[PDB]
């Protein structure tokens, strides 16, 4: 179990981590959080009380460093850091563990949540989608646009998701034009999974980064991504019988944890109802179908 | 974007543009079996490519052989019309090539733009008219060579004839137009109508009658009483 120190808490703010989240007021002793497991990617994230524009927040591995948060005034928010100092860290944790300064990350037994929505995340690869390479932990917001939507202004604060775009040449092969944009399994498989993504881990992986960030942070891109790539193994015919078993797993975990109230708008109308109800695959996600009919009939 | 009322000059400027009618492609006769059910028999079809500036035509017979062996034939005319207007602007000089290519029905901008990425720059735009091109089969010459076609073959025309030797492409595809709505409307009435007088022929080399400007008027009026009839038959008013 490791922990996520913080300096102190200056302004109020409602701290997330992962499906968590507490407030925190105006310089309360609050001192950071603690028992997080290891083993999975973590998200610590923030929404100020003042200015609820702005949710902002840190992607992290506790394996790959000791990471603390601490309020900057000049630019204004929680940053994470990194102590360097391997003891003193031990030393300003045990400290705060002792004055019992820390909220304890609130993990029920039985419950498989975060890894179910992070089981093909890895640090690494978020940070080829981030790009800032003398942290190992990687900042996201609301704000930040994707490398596709800057095509259609600031290359360094991106998100560098994969591009996918069913009008394409990269996915539409000359002399089959027709049977390339019907049944995208050339460009799922071959352009996509053996050509990109080298394995469907990686792919399910940015797939469901891209949920997380639209999720947490509403940020409209990651939300465009994350429809592009249910999109495509949607509308392809031939796919791997274990990539669909998973991608219903996927699916399923991510509509449960969606907020009731957000649905209207990190919910694409279209492709869900093309996905479930007209797409080769409408009868092979059935945990899905099953838990986004009965809790958003409204959409379909 | 679409192509309406407003931007209806945009036609007759000096940009290559191709309006492209896909609904003479797919044409099939419906009948009855011995065991009594009903099955569709395909006929020849066209592609209605049309430069509304020049009156050039390039009418692409679709043989029915085509059709051979292939499944879900009405989306495929879809695309089998997109392929070959691709192949059509690949087969234009560069500054021939159109810049933009207007579809008259939206179901064709996704097979179209498909078959148009090597050609990022040529706009493909639906357009919010309703354009009669539908009944150009209707014009004798073009269903006579359709009709008659063996294998799949294009044929060339200026649908204007010699009109742009008097009067401007607006003009020319204003009585385009009221002809093809006048044969779309009641076709044996508009037949009836063009051909009446038979001391005005049509030149071999042309689709409509050699009529002088005074006859054009009085054509044109006839066909606009034909429309608005045919509106009052049809709504009782
Ligand atoms: O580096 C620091 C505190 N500091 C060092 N130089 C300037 N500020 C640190 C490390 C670990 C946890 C924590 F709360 C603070």
């Amino acid at each position: 179990m490791n922990t996520v120190p913080f300096t102190s808490a200056p302004i109020e703010v409602t701290i997330g981590i992962d499906q968590y989240s507490f407030n925190v007021k105006e310089n309360q002793p609050f001192h950071g959080i603690k028992d997080i497991p290891i083993g999975h990617v973590h998200v610590i994230h923030f929404q100020h009380a003042d200015n609820s524009s702005m949710r902002y927040g840190y992607w992290f591995d506790c394996r790959m460093g000791n990471f603390y948060i601490q309020y900057d005034p000049k630019d204004g928010l929680y940053k994470m850091m990194e102590e360097r100092d391997g003891a003193k860290f031990e030393n300003i944790v045990h400290n705060f563990k002792e004055r019992q300064m820390m909220v304890s990350y609130p993990k029920i037994d039985e419950d498989d949540t975060w890894y179910n929505l992070t089981e093909f995340v890895q640090m690494d690869k978020i940070r080829k989608i981030v790009r800032k390479d003398e942290n190992q932990f990687s900042y996201v917001d609301s704000s930040m646009t994707t490398v596709q939507e800057n095509e259609l202004s600031d290359p360094a604060h991106s998100l560098n998701y994969t591009v996918i775009n069913f009008k394409s040449r990269e996915a539409i092969r000359p002399g089959h034009e027709m049977e390339d944009f019907l049944d995208k399994s050339y460009y799922l498989n071959t352009v996509m999974l053996q050509g990109i993504f080298k394995n469907s881990s990686n792919y399910f992986g940015e797939l469901q980064f891209a949920f997380l960030n639209a999720m947490f942070f509403g940020n409209y891109g990651s939300s465009l991504q994350w429809h592009a790539m249910i999109e495509l193994i949607c509308s392809s015919a031939t796919v791997p019988k274990h990539m669909l078993d998973k991608l219903d797993e996927i699916l399923y975990y991510q509509i449960k944890t969606l907020p009731e109230q957000y649905s209207d708008i990190l919910l694409n109308e279209r492709v869900w109802n093309i996905c479930l109800y007209s797409s080769f695959q409408k009868n092979s996600l059935h945990n899905t179908e099953k838990i986004m009919e009965n809790k958003y009939p409204e959409l379909l | 974007g679409a192509m309406n009322s407003s931007n209806y000059a945009e036609l007759f400027n000096n940009d290559i543009k191709l309006f492209v009618d896909d609904t003479n492609v797919y044409r099939v006769t419906v009948h009855k079996t011995f065991e009594g059910n009903v099955a569709t028999k395909a006929i020849n079809g066209c592609i209605f490519t049309l430069n509304p500036k020049t009156g050039h035509l390039f009418l692409k017979i679709i043989h029915t052989s085509v059709w051979a062996g292939q499944k879900r034939l009405s989306q495929l005319a879809k695309w089998k019309t997109a392929e070959e207007v691709s192949a059509l602007v690949r087969s234009l000089p560069k500054e021939e090539q159109p810049k933009q290519i207007i579809v008259t029905r939206k179901a064709m901008l996704d097979p179209l733009e498909v078959h148009m990425l090597d050609f990022p720059n040529i706009a493909i735009r639906p357009t919010e008219l309703r354009l009669p091109f539908s009944a150009a089969m209707s014009i004798d010459k073009l269903s006579d060579v359709v009709m008659k076609a063996t294998e799949p073959q294009m044929v060339l025309f200026n649908i204007y004839d010699d009109w742009l030797d008097r009067i401007s492409s607006y003009t020319a595809f204003s009585r385009l137009t009221l002809l093809l709505r006048a044969l779309k409307t009641n076709e044996e009435s508009a037949k009836m109508i063009l051909l009446s007088d038979p001391t005005i022929t049509i030149k071999s080399y042309h689709l409509w009658p050699s009529f002088t400007d005074e006859q054009w008027i009085t054509i044109e009026s006839q066909m606009r009483d034909l429309i608005l009839t045919e509106y009052g038959r049809k709504y009782n008013v």
